[PDB]
């Protein structure tokens, strides 16, 4: 029956479409946790970078009376 | 451990960089239905998208590890957005192409030195070795769309053979059908279902993929290749199986057989038998040429 | 035995077909992308806050000086 065809194109369209909604939507979610992971450690690898300097101006300021 | 300075000393000076991989069984369990063969000939292949496109095909040998001291690692050891691909077999039947991904790469390699991190093909923890001498969305789904586009050409060639025969049937192979009922002439129930489950299966590994990829004229002539996934998705279905018939015997079986001309048998429950045409562009042909060959 | 073929063919319709429905909303994203500005507003706020306390710091320094 050539009515039926049709019926059968639509419904798997429908399917297919809603396995892209799903995959894109689980891969989002996955990889923004990955990125929010990121940005943590982005934000304590340059914290790092702030007390090394800290204590390099207290180590060093320890020294200024023995430059003077 | 090993097989990276093996690497290093042999194709590691034919090839320039290196990321070494360690991967968990679990996610092993992604591919391999049922098995735990060890993994040799394992094939590892680059692939990236939206620029242009190639593999480089190498094999890193696997073997199972004690050796890391933490114990959440015990198990088997081998521009961002694309692919790489391992190809996996053994002596037996079994065949798996698995996708590693990088961002996952680069960021893991960040310090037994080894970091946990996230597959997004098929999501599992996998583990990252780091050794002392050391547009997003469009990028997946291609390998995806291509193939499902073929899938589309194909139904819609069937369905110019049937506009050719007056929209019927004909039985090409001699089954018996099951019982002559009255409640059978319903059987527009069965294929639509055909176009149902041909526009939802895509997968790299189809039989009129290796159908294109033909080493001889006469051999494949003379060979069929065919698969079937059952109806209406009760379980795994079955790719690339050779005729060097029973399916249309049994239920359960919507049989598709493609010969290496491109030519393509649907076959229902009770042996009616719909001939399809294949459609395949130069571009298409590259593409199968590439990764199958 | 074709009964029993229709039988786990009819179930099997049932379950099979019962497996089609999926869902997706929107909302969820649009709250996602005001959480960050948000947040973005607060670092900026406490990033101010420690950049007047270190430019008083400095003026403490000069001020404190002329007491010795």
């Amino acid at each position: 029956s050539p009515e039926a065809l049709e019926l059968a194109e639509r419904e798997a369209e429908r399917a297919r479409s809603e396995r892209w909604d799903r995959c894109a939507q689980v891969l989002k979610n996955r990889l923004l946790r990955v990125e929010l992971d990121g940005i943590m450690r982005d934000h304590l690898a340059r914290a790092e970078e702030i007390r090394q300097d800290l204590d390099a101006v207290v180590a060093f300021s320890d020294g200024l009376e023995s430059m003077q | 451990m090993d097989v990276h300075i093996d690497n290093q000393v042999l194709s590691g000076l034919g090839t320039p960089l290196l990321v070494h991989l360690f991967v968990p069984d679990t996610v092993m369990a992604e591919l391999c239905p049922n098995r735990v063969p060890n993994c040799e000939g394992a094939w590892c292949q680059t692939l990236f998208s939206d620029r242009t496109g190639l593999t480089r095909v190498c094999r890193v040998f696997a073997a199972r590890g004690m050796l890391p001291g933490r114990p959440s690692h015990r198990g088997t050891f081998t521009n961002p957005f694309h692919v790489a691909a391992l190809r996996f077999y053994d002596e037996g039947g079994l065949v798996g192409e698995l996708q590693i991904y990088y961002l996952s790469l680069f960021e893991g390699a960040k310090r037994a030195l080894v970091r946990g991190i996230a597959h997004i093909f098929s999501p599992h923890a996998l583990y990252v070795v780091t050794y002392p001498e050391l547009s997003i969305l469009g990028a997946p789904e291609r390998e995806f769309r291509f193939l499902i586009s073929v899938a589309l050409r194909i139904s819609a060639s069937f369905r110019e053979k049937l506009a050719m025969q007056a929209w019927t049937a004909q039985q090409e192979i001699p089954v018996v059908i099951p019982t002559s009922y009255s409640r059978i002439y319903k059987n527009s129930d069965l294929i639509r279902e055909a176009f149902f489950t041909v526009q939802t299966r895509v997968s790299w590994e189809s039989c009129w993929v290796k159908a294109t990829i033909s080493n001889a004229p006469k051999t494949p002539d003379a060979c069929l290749w065919i698969d079937s996934h059952p109806l209406y998705e009760e379980g795994a279905s079955a790719w690339g199986k050779v005729i060097d018939v029973a399916l249309g015997t049994d239920g359960h079986c919507v049989h598709l057989a493609t010969t290496s001309d491109g030519q393509a048998f649907l076959v229902l429950p009770g042996g009616f038998v719909i001939k399809g045409q294949l459609a395949l562009t130069p571009e298409e042909r590259g593409y199968i040429l590439a990764r199958h060959g």
